[PDB]
RNA sequence: GGAAGAUCGUCGUCUCCGGUGAGGCGGCUGGACUUCAAAUCCAGUUGGGGCCGCCAGCGGUCCCGGGCAGGUUCGACUCCUGUGAUCUUCCGCCA
RNA sequence: AAUUGAAGAGUUUGAUCAUGGCUCAGAUUGAACGCUGGCGGCAGGCCUAACACAUGCAAGUCGAACGGUAACAGGAAGAAGCUUGCUUCUUUGCUGACGAGUGGCGGACGGGUGAGUAAUGUCUGGGAAACUGCCUGAUGGAGGGGGAUAACUACUGGAAACGGUAGCUAAUACCGCAUAACGUCGCAAGACCAAAGAGGGGGACCUUCGGGCCUCUUGCCAUCGGAUGUGCCCAGAUGGGAUUAGCUAGUAGGUGGGGUAACGGCUCACCUAGGCGACGAUCCCUAGCUGGUCUGAGAGGAUGACCAGCCACACUGGAACUGAGACACGGUCCAGACUCCUACGGGAGGCAGCAGUGGGGAAUAUUGCACAAUGGGCGCAAGCCUGAUGCAGCCAUGCCGCGUGUAUGAAGAAGGCCUUCGGGUUGUAAAGUACUUUCAGCGGGGAGGAAGGGAGUAAAGUUAAUACCUUUGCUCAUUGACGUUACCCGCAGAAGAAGCACCGGCUAACUCCGUGCCAGCAGCCGCGGUAAUACGGAGGGUGCAAGCGUUAAUCGGAAUUACUGGG
C-alpha cells in the first residue's frame, strides 16, 4: 500500500520542496535536486500539455502518498459534492488523519503520520483507530492514547511545527498534543501556489 | 506386512492365491479376458484379526519384467513360489537376486505342484531350493509343501504370515508417494493409490503434486481395503484427493511427496553393487520402487557411479534400487543414491578422498550433515529433502555445537573464523592500500570478499566478528580496533610539501594546482583527506580555506545578534568589509553543517556549540 | 499398461546401398551472383560426447557416432535377430 | 439538500482545406490466458452439452384421530437363581413411548433451468362473468344409525419386482336416515341439502361398577363476509425480415344445446359469409419478459448474470384423475428412447434440487457442519423434519482496506551503467546511528447473535369449583453449528511479505551493447538494407501495485443514421 521507495528522488523530478522528508533538514537541495531527476534528468525536456497537468497531478499525489485508485475516488466524490469541485477537492484531501497529525506537529513525515496511526497510538473520542486515511470530523477533537505517550521523536517535531508557522483552520491546543478539527478549509485560507484545477480537467477525458 | 510372491510363470502364483483366499489379484480385464498376468495385480484378504495381508501377483515375463520392478516396491517379506513340477529355474535365481539387490528384509519359500508330481521330483525340487537359498545370503526361511487343491500347507502358512515383523520407518519424514494405478471412482475425487516410501499423511492432508506442480487436498484414504482417517508409510494407500488436476495430465512415473521438489536430476551418484563386474558410459535400465527408467551409467573411481538420465527425473537420497541392462532380460546391478547433483570438475585428486569423507566417514543424516556444512552452506530445503526431514529433525542442526545459523545454512565456528581470517587477510591488504583509513566500507567488504555466497550466512558471520569485538564501527564504517592512521604516503607526499603553504595561507585548488600539475578530480581525494583531518576546510569543493581563517570568519560573524538585535547578513560587510560572495558561500557551509538556521530575514541560533557561552 | 507399426544421416530430404559408402535434390553459408529478388553450377554445412587444465556450460586432447547394441560377413549407415525412446493406432484403464 | 454538467489525436497530398471512413487515448465485465503473489473485509464464482449420471442427502409429521405392541424402558403377576431382597426369566399395552398399518395435513411451498414461447406471455393502466383450503369476524347447527376394510391371522403365487385366495376389526375413513334457512333452484308457492368427536380437570350426583355427571379446551358441520391468493377479460406497451402481400372455414357473428368455479366457438347442431391487413396481415428467422445493469453530459444505444416479481419447463412425447390449490421438479398411468438387474418369464430408474462424477470446452467451488438463529411443514405443545437458511472450505475472479517498515545519515563509498574519461550517474540510496512490531506467529482476556422455552412460583381471569385451563409477574437452572468467534490485552525481533507493463509518434518516460529490410516488433501512421532514441539484451527512467499486462464484448469518442443532433 505504502510507496515504499526512495522519497526526495520523487521530491526532485519536479525540483520543489516536496516536504516528504524533512527531519534535521527543511531541505537537503545539497543532493543535486534539480539537475538528476534521473539518467537524462540532466536535460530538461519541455514536457506537453498533457505531460504537465499529469506531471503535478502525479506531484501533488506523491506529497499526500496516497495511490491512484482511491486518489481518483476521492476525485470523483468531490465532483460529486456540491460547491467547487477543486476546492472541497483539496479540502477533503487535507482531511486525511495523516496529514492532520503531519501538520499538528507530531510526526517527522506524513508516512510515519501512517505508522503511528497503525501502531495504535491515537486514540479519537476516546476510541483507538488505525485509518489515517480518514477524514477528520469538523469539531472533533482527536487525541494520542497516554501509552502512546513517551516517545520523544513527537515534541521534537512539534518544535518544527512552530517554525512551519502551521495552518490555522485547524486547532491544536498542542499543551497535550491533542488537537481539534474544525472544518474543511476554503480555497482562499491555504496554498495559493498549487493549482489545483489541473487535476479535475485532467480527469475530464 | 504387504507381502509379494514373486517367480517364473505358471508356477502357479495366482493358484496360490486362491489356496490362501480362494479370492484373486486379477483385476484388468484383458487377464480375467485371456487368464494371465499380464501386468501387476494386487489383491488384499481383509481380516476379522484386523490385518489385511497384501498379496501381488507379478508377470515372470522378463519382457513384462520392467513392470514387476514397478511392482516389487514397499515388500515388507517375499515369497518366491517354486513348482515340485517344473523346479527350480534359472529365472526363480533373476527374482531372487533382484530382491537381494532390493534389500527386501525377508523372504519364505513355497513348493507348489506336490501331489502333482512323484515324491522325488518332490524331493530334487526341495534339493535344488536348498541349493538356491544359500547363494544370496537369506538365511531363515519357511519352506512349505503343498497341494493346493489338498490344502496340506494352510495352517503352517497361516502362522507364517502374522510371524512376519512390520518394517515400521521414523515418523520424521516428509511424506512421499510412487503414483503406480490411476483410476476415478465416480464417488468424489480422483483416487490415486501408490506405496508410500516415506512419512505420514491423513484425510485432511494437502500434498503437493508434481509436474502441475499443485497443492491438493486428500478427501479420503483407504489404507488397505481398511478405510481409515489416516495412512502411514510402508504400505500402498488408496489415496483419494481433491484438486483441479485429472487423470488425463497424470501418467504413470509422476510424483505425489510432501514439499516442492528440487528440480530433476540428470546427473546422480550412486553406490554401486554388483553380482558381476560392469562397464563405463554404457545405456541401461535403471530400476527403482514403482520406477522403469532408461539411462546412461558412469564410472567413478572405484564401485562409485554417476549416472545420467537423458530423461531428468526427481529422486531422493538413500532410495534403494536395482540396475538392468538397457535390452531387459539380464540383471546386472544395484545401486543406491548417494549424491542427487555433484559439482562439475568433481574428478580432481584432493577432493575424492573427501567425498570419500562425506559418504563412506558417515552413515548418519547427521555425520554427513556436519561434512556438507563443513564443505559449505547446506540449503536445509535441499539437504532436508535428500534426508526427507522434519522439523524435528530440522531441530538436530540447532543442537550441534559451533554451528553459525543464519536463516539456512550453519557455518562451523572455528571453520566460519578461518574463513573470516582469509576475508579479514584481504581485508588487510585494502588496510594497506590506505593504512590511514581507519578502514573499509562494509558494502564493498561483502562485494569483496565472497559475492556468490549467501547474505544471510554472510552479514550473520559479521555479526559474529561484531559479537567478538573484532570489528568496532564508528560513522558506519566498520574497522579493525589496531589501526592507529598513521598517514599513508600516497595522501602525505602531496600533503605534506603543500600542507604549510596550504596552511599558511588559503591558497584555491587549481592556482597551485597547477604548479602540483594535479588533476583535479584527482585533489577531490587527497583534499577531502585532509578535510577528514580537520585541518583544511572546503566552503566549496574546489577551494580549500584552513581551519584558522573559518574560526575568525566564524567570531566576526558572532557580532550580528549583538551589535544588530538581528541576523542581517550586513554587519560581514558593515566591519571588515569581507566580500558579499563569500560571506554567502559561508553560510552556506554552516547551513550544511546545520551550524545555523534561516528563518525570514535572519538565520536562529538554537544549537550551535561555537557561540561563546556568555 | 498390453496388442502392432514406423520414426530418431553428418544442415534437411531422398534413392538407397551388403563394397571400404556413393550420389541426387533442397535450406543456409562463401565463390558465379544481378541497382533487387531470381537462376543454375562449384566449395562447404562439426554432429555428439569421453578425458584433461583454466572459471573459460570454454579451450586443449582423444574417442565414438545413421536411436541404442548385437548377430552376421572378407566388408554393416546398409542385411538380419532384437531392444530403447519419441510418434501412430486398437484394446485395457475398479478405493 | 436530493445534484455539479459534454476536451481530442493519427492517417489520403509535394504542400492546403474540405468530404469521408479506418485506427487510438476512456469506462465497464458471471471473462479468459500468461506473468506475479503477503494479509484482511465484503461480493461473486458452467454465459459451453434443456448433454449422460453412480452414491448419500434435500419431505416428512401428529397416539392430542383409530385399531394395535414391532422395537426400547418402566410397572404388573409370576419364575426364585442367590449377592435370600441383589439377580435369574416367562407372561403382561397396563404406562412411558413407538415400528409398521389405517386416517389428517403437507407433497401444487421452498430451490433449479430459460429449452419452448414474438404472445395463452411480461409491463403499464383498467374491467366483470368468478373461485379461494388452512388464518380471521358475524352467524347459527352438531341428533339418530348401518355396512366395510387396511393393519392382523391362516393358505398360496412369483428369481426378484409386486402380489393373490380366504378369515377377523376400529376409526375425525365410507355410506345412509333425521335435521335446517339470511342456503340453492323456484317470479312465487313449494322442493332439497350438513355432520365428529376428542382431550383436561373436577365437587356433588348416576356406576352393568366399563362408565355416567358438571365445567373447560380444542376439533366437526352450515351461511354471509374480511383479508389474501388465483383464474378470466380489456386497450396499449413489449425483436428482426416485404428478395414473405395476400391470409383464414368453426376461423367472423346469430339462435339453441353442451361445458367452466367463471365470460366466451371453450364445445356441438343449424343459418348467414363473413373475418385479417401497407397504422404491414399471413409467412419466415430469432428470443423468456419486466423492475432494472453498463455506457453517455444528456438524449439515446446495448444488455437483462447475481438480488426480486411473473410466465414456461422437469430424460422425450403424452394423457388424465385425486385435490382448496396440478395436468403435479424427488405423484400416478400410456408410449418412446437412454441406462441397470433378472432363474429371461419379467422388472427398475430420470440431479435444468444440495454436494459429486464424466463430457464439452478459454474456463469457473465442499460427495463439509448445524437447525444455534431466521423462515417453513406437521403437532395443542414438547419435539421431529429443512443441502431453504445460517455458516464455513476453495479461488487475487471483482470491489474495498493494510502491510512488505520509521527518522537521521555524506566519507554522495564500492559495484553497475555511461562519459568528452573532463566526470556524471545510480543515491540518503547503502552502511551506520537512533527507532518501530501493523498484521501474521505465539499466549491470555472475551461480546452480541439467545428471542424464547422448561420447571416451579404468587396473583388474576375463567369456572359449581381456590380444580383444570388462560393471563401477568417472580425464582431456579437452561437453550450456540458458527466459535480456538467478533473484539481487546501480552511476548519477542524488521523479524514473514513488490512485483508487472511501457519508454519512435499518437502517449508519461532514453543511453550503450549486439544484429544488419535478417532474426523479429507491431492498436494505428509504420521501423530494421552495418553506429536502429521502434528489433534483442543491459543500465536508467516512466506508469500501475498485491496486483500487472494483450485478447474477448458493449457504450463512448462517432454530430460516422445525426428526435435532441447530418447531408
Ligand atoms: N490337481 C492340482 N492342480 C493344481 C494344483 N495346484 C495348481 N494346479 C494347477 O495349476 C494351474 C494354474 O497355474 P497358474 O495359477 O496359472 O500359475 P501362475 O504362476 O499363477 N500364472 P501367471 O504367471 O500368469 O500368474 C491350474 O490349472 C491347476 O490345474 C494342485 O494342488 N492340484
Ligand atoms: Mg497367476
Amino acid at each position: 500500500a505504502r510507496y515504499l521507495g526512495p522519497k526526495l528522488k520523487l521530491s526532485r523530478r519536479e525540483g520543489t520542496d516536496l516536504f516528504l522528508k524533512s527531519g534535521v533538514r527543511a531541505i537537503d537541495t545539497k543532493c543535486k535536486i534539480e539537475q538528476a531527476p534521473g539518467q537524462h534528468g540532466a536535460r530538461k525536456p519541455r514536457l506537453s500539455d498533457y505531460g504537465v497537468q499529469l506531471r503535478e497531478k502525479q506531484k501533488v499525489r506523491r506529497i499526500y502518498g496516497v495511490l491512484e485508485r482511491q486518489f481518483r475516488n476521492y476525485y470523483k466524490e468531490a465532483a460529486r459534492l456540491k460547491g467547487n469541485t477543486g476546492e472541497n477537492l483539496l479540502a477533503l484531501l487535507e482531511g486525511r488523519l495523516d496529514n492532520v497529525v503531519y501538520r499538528m506537529g507530531f510526526g517527522a513525515t506524513r508516512a510515519e503520520a501512517r505508522q503511528l496511526v497503525s501502531h495504535k497510538a491515537i486514540m479519537v473520542n476516546g476510541r483507538v483507530v488505525n485509518i489515517a486515511s480518514y477524514q477528520v470530523s469538523p469539531n472533533d477533537v482527536v487525541s494520542i492514547r497516554e501509552k502512546a505517550k513517551k516517545q520523544s521523536r513527537v515534541k521534537a517535531a512539534l518544535e518544527l511545527a512552530e517554525q512551519r508557522e502551521k495552518p490555522t483552520w485547524l486547532e491544536v491546543d498542542a499543551g497535550k498534543m491533542e488537537g481539534t478539527f474544525k472544518r474543511k478549509p476554503e480555497r482562499s485560507d491555504l496554498s495559493a501556489d498549487i493549482n489545483e484545477h489541473l487535476i479535475v480537467e485532467l480527469y475530464s477525458k | 506386512m504387504i507381502i509379494a510372491t514373486a517367480g517364473h510363470v505358471d508356477h502357479g502364483k495366482t493358484t496360490l492365491l486362491q489356496a490362501i483366499t480362494g479370492v484373486n489379484a486379477d483385476r484388468l480385464p484383458e487377464e480375467k479376458k485371456r487368464g494371465m498376468t499380464i501386468d501387476l495385480g494386487y489383491a488384499y484378504w481383509p481380516q476379522p484379526d484386523g490385518r489385511v495381508p497384501g498379496f501381488i501377483d507379478v508377470p515372470g515375463h522378463e519382457k513384462f519384467l520392467s513392470n514387476m520392478l514397478a511392482g516389487v516396491g514397499g515388500i515388507d517379506h517375499a515369497l518366491l513360489v517354486v513348482a515340485c513340477d517344473d523346479g527350480v529355474m534359472a529365472q526363480t535365481r533373476e527374482h531372487l537376486a533382484i530382491l537381494q539387490l532390493t534389500g527386501n528384509p525377508m523372504l519364505t519359500v513355497a513348493l507348489t505342484k506336490a501331489d502333482r508330481v512323484d515324491e522325488a521330483r518332490v524331493d530334487e525340487v526341495e534339493r535344488q531350493v536348498k541349493e538356491v537359498l544359500r547363494e544370496y545370503g537369506f538365511a531363515e526361511a519357511k519352506l512349505f509343501i503343498t497341494a493346493a487343491t489338498e490344502g496340506r500347507g494352510m495352517d503352517a502358512l497361516r502362522e507364517h504370515l502374522l510371524q512376519l515383523p512390520e518394517r515400521e520407518h521414523a515418523s520424521q519424514h516428509s511424506f512421499r508417494l510412487a503414483i503406480d494405478r490411476a483410476f476415478t471412482v465416480k464417488g468424489a475425487g480422483l483416487v490415486v493409490t501408490g506405496t508410500a516410501l516415506s512419512g505420514e499423511v491423513k484425510v485432511g492432508d494437502s500434498l503437493w503434486l508434481t509436474g502441475v506442480n499443485k497443492p491438493m487436498r486428500v478427501r479420503a484414504l483407504h489404507a488397505q481395503n481398511q478405510p481409515t482417517e489416516t495412512a502411514n508409510a510402508g504400505q500402498r494407500i488408496a489415496l483419494n484427493i481433491a484438486g483441479d488436476a485429472e487423470k488425463e495430465q497424470i501418467n504413470r512415473g509422476d510424483w505425489l511427496l510432501a514439499d516442492v521438489p528440487p528440480e530433476p536430476f540428470t546427473r546422480v551418484i550412486v553406490e554401486l553393487q554388483t553380482h558381476t563386474p560392469l562397464t563405463q558410459w554404457q545405456p541401461l535400465h535403471i530400476h527403482h520402487a514403482a520406477s522403469h527408467v532408461t539411462g546412461r551409467v558412469s564410472l567413478l573411481e572405484d564401485n562409485l557411479a554417476e549416472l545420467v538420465f537423458d530423461t531428468p527425473l526427481w529422486l531422493a537420497d538413500n532410495d534403494r534400487l536395482v540396475l538392468r541392462d538397457i535390452s531387459a532380460r539380464n540383471t546386472l546391478a544395484g545401486a543406491r543414491v548417494v549424491m542427487l547433483n555433484p559439482p562439475r570438475r568433481g574428478k580432481r585428486k584432493p577432493e575424492y578422498l573427501q567425498w570419500l569423507a562425506s559418504l563412506a566417514r558417515a552413515q548418519s543424516d547427521a555425520d554427513a550433515l556436519s561434512v556438507h556444512l563443513e564443505r559449505g552452506a547446506v540449503n536445509l530445503a535441499d539437504f532436508a529433502w535428500a534426508r526427507q526431514l522434519n522439523g524435528e529433525g530440522m531441530r538436530e542442526l540447532l543442537q550441534q555445537p559451533g554451528y553459525i545459523q543464519a536463516g539456512y545454512s550453519l557455518l562451523n565456528a572455528p571453520v566460519a573464523a578461518r574463513w573470516q581470517r582469509k576475508i579479514l587477510d584481504t581485508l588487510a591488504t585494502y588496510h594497506e592500500q590506505h593504512r590511514d583509513e581507519p578502514g573499509p566500507g562494509r558494502e564493498r567488504l561483502r562485494r569483496m570478499a565472497l559475492p556468490m555466497e549467501d547474505e544471510a550466512l554472510v552479514l550473520l558471520l559479521i555479526e559474529k566478528m561484531r559479537e567478538s569485538g573484532d570489528i568496532h564501527s564508528h560513522h558506519g564504517w566498520l574497522h579493525l580496533p589496531d589501526h592507529k592512521a598513521g598517514f599513508s604516503e600516497e595522501q602525505q607526499a602531496i600533503w605534506q610539501k603543500a600542507e604549510p603553504l596550504f596552511g599558511d595561507e588559503p591558497w584555491w585548488v587549481r592556482d597551485l594546482a597547477k604548479e602540483t600539475g594535479t588533476d583535479e578530480q584527482a585533489m577531490r581525494l587527497t583534499l577531502r583527506q585532509a578535510a577528514q583531518q580537520g585541518i583544511i576546510t572546503a566552503i566549496v569543493k574546489d577551494r580549500y580555506y584552513r581551519n584558522d581563517r573559518i574560526v575568525e570568519f566564524a567570531n566576526m560573524i558572532r557580532d550580528l545578534d549583538q551589535e544588530c538585535g538581528s541576523t542581517c547578513a550586513a554587519d560581514f560587510r558593515d566591519r571588515l568589509g569581507v566580500g558579499r560572495k563569500l560571506a554567502i558561500q559561508i553560510l552556506e557551509y554552516f547551513d550544511r553543517i546545520g551550524f545555523t538556521r534561516r528563518r525570514g530575514n535572519d538565520h536562529l541560533l538554537r544549537d550551535a556549540l561555537l557561540f561563546p557561552e556568555k
